[PDB]
Protein backbone atom coordinates (compact mmCIF):
# COMPACT_ATOMS: atom_id res chain seq x y z
CA UNK A 1 0.00 0.00 0.00
CA UNK A 2 1.68 2.91 -1.12
CA UNK A 3 -0.64 6.27 -0.56
CA UNK A 4 0.32 8.77 1.82
CA UNK A 5 -1.60 11.43 3.10
CA UNK A 6 -0.29 14.32 5.13
CA UNK A 7 -0.37 12.35 8.17
CA UNK A 8 1.77 9.73 6.84
CA UNK A 9 4.32 12.36 5.33
CA UNK A 10 4.31 13.80 8.74
CA UNK A 11 5.02 10.57 10.99
CA UNK A 12 7.39 9.19 8.53
CA UNK A 13 9.35 12.27 9.09
CA UNK A 14 8.72 12.58 12.93
CA UNK A 15 10.28 8.53 12.86
CA UNK A 16 13.34 9.46 10.76
CA UNK A 17 14.22 12.55 12.53
CA UNK A 18 13.80 10.93 15.91
CA UNK A 19 16.33 8.35 14.56
CA UNK A 20 18.64 10.57 13.52
CA UNK A 21 19.23 11.04 16.47
CA UNK A 22 20.80 7.91 17.52
CA UNK A 23 24.01 8.43 14.95
CA UNK A 24 23.10 5.13 12.79
CA UNK B 1 7.59 29.78 25.07
CA UNK B 2 7.16 28.44 28.60
CA UNK B 3 3.60 30.27 28.50
CA UNK B 4 3.27 28.61 25.37
CA UNK B 5 3.63 25.32 26.91
CA UNK B 6 1.65 25.56 30.04
CA UNK B 7 -0.97 26.37 27.66
CA UNK B 8 -0.45 23.44 25.45
CA UNK B 9 -0.53 20.92 28.79
CA UNK B 10 -3.84 22.42 29.66
CA UNK B 11 -5.00 22.54 26.34
CA UNK B 12 -4.46 18.20 25.97
CA UNK B 13 -7.42 18.05 28.43
CA UNK B 14 -10.01 19.34 25.73
CA UNK B 15 -10.48 17.04 22.55
CA UNK B 16 -11.05 19.90 21.00
CA UNK B 17 -7.71 21.33 21.53
CA UNK B 18 -5.47 18.06 22.32
CA UNK B 19 -3.72 17.06 18.75
CA UNK B 20 -2.68 20.63 18.56
CA UNK B 21 -1.68 20.67 21.57
CA UNK B 22 0.59 17.57 20.90
CA UNK B 23 1.84 18.42 18.03
CA UNK B 24 3.20 21.84 19.44
CA UNK B 25 4.63 20.72 22.20
CA UNK B 26 6.45 18.13 20.42
CA UNK B 27 7.40 20.78 18.33
CA UNK B 28 9.47 22.63 21.39
CA UNK B 29 11.44 19.24 22.27
CA UNK B 30 14.05 20.89 19.50
CA UNK B 31 14.47 24.19 21.18
CA UNK B 32 12.98 24.00 25.07
CA UNK B 33 16.03 22.01 27.06
CA UNK B 34 14.02 21.95 30.35
CA UNK B 35 10.62 20.71 28.42
CA UNK B 36 11.09 17.12 29.82
CA UNK B 37 10.69 18.22 33.21
CA UNK B 38 7.68 20.25 32.36
CA UNK B 39 6.30 17.55 31.33
CA UNK B 40 6.84 15.32 33.79
CA UNK B 41 6.01 17.53 36.62
CA UNK B 42 2.85 18.74 35.44
CA UNK B 43 -0.03 17.03 36.67
CA UNK B 44 -1.51 14.77 34.71
CA UNK B 45 0.87 15.57 31.41
CA UNK B 46 2.15 11.86 31.66
CA UNK B 47 -0.72 10.42 31.88
CA UNK B 48 -2.26 12.39 29.12
CA UNK B 49 0.62 11.46 26.99
CA UNK B 50 0.46 7.46 28.39
CA UNK B 51 -3.96 7.75 27.51
CA UNK B 52 -2.68 8.55 23.77
CA UNK B 53 -0.77 4.84 23.36
CA UNK B 54 -3.06 3.18 25.36
CA UNK B 55 -6.11 4.29 23.16
CA UNK B 56 -4.82 2.44 20.03
CA UNK B 57 -4.08 -0.69 21.93
CA UNK B 58 -7.31 -1.74 20.80
CA UNK B 59 -6.66 -0.70 16.87
CA UNK B 60 -4.01 -3.32 16.88
CA UNK B 61 -6.92 -6.60 13.49
CA UNK B 62 -4.68 -3.36 12.56
CA UNK B 63 -7.15 -0.89 12.13
CA UNK B 64 -4.46 2.37 12.70
CA UNK B 65 -4.85 5.30 10.33
CA UNK B 66 -2.19 7.01 9.50
CA UNK B 67 -4.12 10.05 11.95
CA UNK B 68 -3.97 7.88 14.52
CA UNK B 69 -0.56 6.58 14.04
CA UNK B 70 1.14 10.26 13.55
CA UNK B 71 -0.85 11.51 16.67
CA UNK B 72 0.75 8.73 18.70
CA UNK B 73 3.63 9.25 17.28
CA UNK B 74 4.14 12.86 18.93
CA UNK B 75 3.36 11.44 22.30
CA UNK B 76 5.93 8.97 21.78
CA UNK B 77 8.54 11.68 20.66
CA UNK B 78 7.79 13.50 24.22
CA UNK B 79 8.14 10.37 25.92
CA UNK B 80 11.65 9.93 24.28
CA UNK B 81 12.55 13.92 25.16
CA UNK B 82 11.42 12.32 29.21
CA UNK B 83 13.41 9.57 28.31
CA UNK B 84 17.04 11.53 27.19
CA UNK B 85 16.46 14.19 29.93
CA UNK B 86 18.91 13.45 33.00
CA UNK B 87 16.61 14.65 35.35
CA UNK B 88 13.35 12.34 34.50
CA UNK B 89 15.19 9.23 32.79
CA UNK B 90 15.23 7.35 36.30
CA UNK B 91 11.71 8.09 36.95
CA UNK B 92 10.84 7.43 33.56
CA UNK B 93 12.06 3.87 34.14
CA UNK B 94 10.95 3.21 37.48
CA UNK B 95 7.03 4.04 35.90
CA UNK B 96 7.62 1.78 33.84
CA UNK B 97 7.02 3.74 30.63
CA UNK B 98 9.27 1.39 28.33
CA UNK B 99 6.02 -1.52 28.39
CA UNK B 100 3.35 1.04 27.21
CA UNK B 101 5.36 0.81 24.07
CA UNK B 102 6.44 -2.95 23.91
CA UNK B 103 2.70 -3.82 22.28
CA UNK B 104 4.15 -1.63 19.38
CA UNK B 105 7.12 -3.28 19.18
CA UNK B 106 5.36 -6.72 19.21
CA UNK B 107 2.71 -6.29 16.61
CA UNK B 108 3.50 -8.28 12.99
CA UNK B 109 1.28 -5.67 11.23
CA UNK B 110 2.97 -4.60 7.87
CA UNK B 111 0.51 -1.48 7.41
CA UNK B 112 2.79 2.02 7.13
CA UNK B 113 0.92 3.77 10.34
CA UNK B 114 2.00 0.69 12.39
CA UNK B 115 5.70 0.97 10.90
CA UNK B 116 5.86 4.68 11.90
CA UNK B 117 4.67 3.62 15.28
CA UNK B 118 7.05 0.61 15.31
CA UNK B 119 10.10 3.44 14.14
CA UNK B 120 9.39 5.78 16.77
CA UNK B 121 9.01 3.59 19.59
CA UNK B 122 11.97 1.88 18.97
CA UNK B 123 13.48 5.16 18.69
CA UNK B 124 12.54 5.88 22.39
CA UNK B 125 14.35 2.70 23.47
CA UNK B 126 17.45 3.91 21.51
CA UNK B 127 17.43 6.80 23.01
CA UNK B 128 17.55 4.96 26.27
CA UNK B 129 20.38 2.83 25.07
CA UNK B 130 22.08 5.31 23.62
CA UNK B 131 23.20 6.52 27.23
CA UNK B 132 24.85 3.68 28.03
CA UNK B 133 23.93 3.88 31.22
CA UNK B 134 23.85 0.52 33.49
CA UNK B 135 20.51 1.02 34.96
CA UNK B 136 19.08 1.53 31.38
CA UNK B 137 20.70 -1.53 30.28
CA UNK B 138 19.60 -3.67 33.65
CA UNK B 139 15.95 -1.87 33.27
CA UNK B 140 15.77 -3.59 29.31
CA UNK B 141 17.31 -6.98 30.50
CA UNK B 142 14.65 -7.70 33.07
CA UNK B 143 11.63 -6.41 30.67
CA UNK B 144 12.68 -8.84 28.00
CA UNK B 145 13.21 -6.11 25.50
CA UNK B 146 15.47 -8.92 23.94
CA UNK B 147 12.84 -11.32 22.02
CA UNK B 148 11.31 -7.99 20.83
CA UNK B 149 14.39 -6.78 18.90
CA UNK B 150 15.41 -9.93 18.03
CA UNK B 151 11.75 -10.39 15.97
CA UNK B 152 12.25 -7.12 14.50
CA UNK B 153 15.69 -8.03 13.42
CA UNK B 154 14.95 -11.06 11.52
CA UNK B 155 11.62 -9.90 10.12
CA UNK B 156 11.10 -5.73 10.33
CA UNK B 157 11.64 -2.93 7.38
CA UNK B 158 15.67 -2.46 6.99
CA UNK B 159 15.20 0.38 9.09
CA UNK B 160 13.81 -1.13 11.94
CA UNK B 161 15.87 -4.02 12.09
CA UNK B 162 18.84 -1.24 12.28
CA UNK B 163 17.57 0.19 15.03
CA UNK B 164 16.25 -3.19 16.66
CA UNK B 165 20.30 -4.09 16.03
CA UNK B 166 21.21 -1.40 17.55
CA UNK B 167 19.91 -1.31 20.57
CA UNK B 168 20.46 -5.21 21.48
CA UNK B 169 24.15 -3.44 20.49
CA UNK B 170 24.60 -1.42 22.70
CA UNK B 171 22.77 -4.44 25.24
CA UNK B 172 25.51 -6.74 24.32
CA UNK B 173 28.42 -3.84 24.48
CA UNK B 174 27.48 -3.36 28.06
CA UNK B 175 29.36 -6.12 30.26
CA UNK B 176 26.26 -7.05 32.64
CA UNK B 177 24.17 -7.23 29.04
CA UNK B 178 26.91 -9.76 27.16
CA UNK B 179 27.16 -11.62 30.31
CA UNK B 180 23.28 -12.33 30.99
CA UNK B 181 23.34 -12.86 26.87
CA UNK B 182 26.25 -15.78 27.49
CA UNK B 183 24.55 -16.88 31.00
CA UNK B 184 22.16 -19.64 29.04
CA UNK B 185 23.06 -21.06 26.08
CA UNK B 186 19.70 -20.69 24.73
CA UNK B 187 20.07 -16.63 24.82
CA UNK B 188 23.46 -16.96 23.21
CA UNK B 189 22.17 -19.30 20.33
CA UNK B 190 18.77 -17.53 20.10
CA UNK B 191 20.94 -14.27 19.55
CA UNK B 192 23.61 -15.77 16.85
CA UNK B 193 20.89 -18.06 15.25
CA UNK B 194 18.56 -14.28 14.66
CA UNK B 195 22.30 -12.34 13.39
CA UNK B 196 22.87 -15.49 11.48
CA UNK B 197 19.53 -15.49 9.50
CA UNK B 198 20.01 -11.72 8.87
CA UNK B 199 23.72 -12.26 7.31
CA UNK B 200 21.50 -14.86 5.10
CA UNK B 201 19.26 -11.72 4.34
CA UNK B 202 22.00 -9.42 4.18
CA UNK B 203 23.31 -11.19 1.14
CA UNK B 204 20.64 -11.35 -0.94
CA UNK B 205 19.19 -7.35 0.33
CA UNK B 206 22.22 -5.67 0.93
CA UNK B 207 22.25 -2.44 3.89
CA UNK B 208 25.99 -1.45 5.00
CA UNK B 209 24.73 -0.24 7.94
CA UNK B 210 22.69 -2.76 9.14
CA UNK B 211 25.49 -5.08 8.43
CA UNK B 212 27.68 -2.73 10.22
CA UNK B 213 25.57 -2.85 13.03
CA UNK B 214 25.44 -6.95 12.78
CA UNK B 215 28.90 -7.29 12.67
CA UNK B 216 29.18 -5.24 15.81
CA UNK B 217 27.40 -7.67 17.23
CA UNK B 218 29.42 -10.74 16.20
CA UNK B 219 32.31 -8.69 17.26
CA UNK B 220 31.24 -8.34 21.20
CA UNK B 221 29.76 -11.77 21.18
CA UNK B 222 33.70 -12.57 20.47
CA UNK B 223 35.13 -10.91 23.60
CA UNK B 224 32.98 -14.11 25.58
CA UNK B 225 34.69 -17.10 25.82
CA UNK B 226 31.82 -19.51 25.66
CA UNK B 227 30.34 -17.33 22.65
CA UNK B 228 33.94 -17.37 20.89
CA UNK B 229 33.85 -21.36 21.02
CA UNK B 230 30.33 -21.25 19.68
CA UNK B 231 31.14 -18.94 17.06
CA UNK B 232 34.27 -20.85 16.25
CA UNK B 233 31.86 -23.03 14.91
CA UNK B 234 29.14 -21.32 13.31
CA UNK B 235 29.82 -18.13 12.06
CA UNK B 236 28.39 -17.44 8.85
CA UNK B 237 30.56 -17.91 5.96
CA UNK B 238 29.67 -14.72 4.16
CA UNK B 239 31.36 -13.02 7.11
CA UNK B 240 34.73 -14.51 5.83
CA UNK B 241 34.05 -14.33 2.19
CA UNK B 242 33.39 -12.05 -0.75
CA UNK B 243 29.91 -11.93 -0.47
CA UNK B 244 30.00 -8.23 1.24
CA UNK B 245 32.85 -7.28 -0.75
CA UNK B 246 30.83 -4.52 -3.19
CA UNK B 247 28.82 -3.38 0.43
CA UNK B 248 32.02 -2.96 2.33
CA UNK B 249 34.52 -1.42 -0.59
CA UNK B 250 34.10 1.74 1.03
CA UNK B 251 33.71 0.84 5.21
CA UNK B 252 37.01 1.06 6.54
CA UNK B 253 35.29 0.06 9.82
CA UNK B 254 33.46 -2.57 9.16
CA UNK B 255 35.81 -4.54 7.23
CA UNK B 256 38.45 -3.43 10.70
CA UNK B 257 36.20 -5.34 12.64
CA UNK B 258 35.61 -8.32 10.32
CA UNK B 259 39.12 -8.88 10.83
CA UNK B 260 38.89 -8.50 14.09
CA UNK B 261 36.51 -10.84 14.92
CA UNK B 262 37.81 -13.68 12.83
CA UNK B 263 41.39 -12.76 14.66
CA UNK B 264 39.07 -13.07 18.23
CA UNK B 265 38.03 -16.36 17.05
CA UNK B 266 41.46 -18.59 17.28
Amino acid sequence: HMWETLDDQRALQLALDQLSLLGL
Amino acid sequence: DREKIYQWINELSSPETRENALLELSKKRESVPDLAPMLWHSFGTIAALLQEIVNIYPSIPPTLTAHQSNRVCNALALLQCVASHPETRSAFLAAHIPLFLYPFLHTVSKTRPFEYLRLTSLGVIGALVKTDEQEVINFLLTTEIIPLCLRIMESGSELSKTVATFILQKILLDDTGLAYICQTYERFSHVAMILGKMVLQLSKEPSARLLKHVVRCYLRLSDNPRAREALRQCLPDQLKDTTFAQVLKDDTTTKRWLAQLVKNLQ
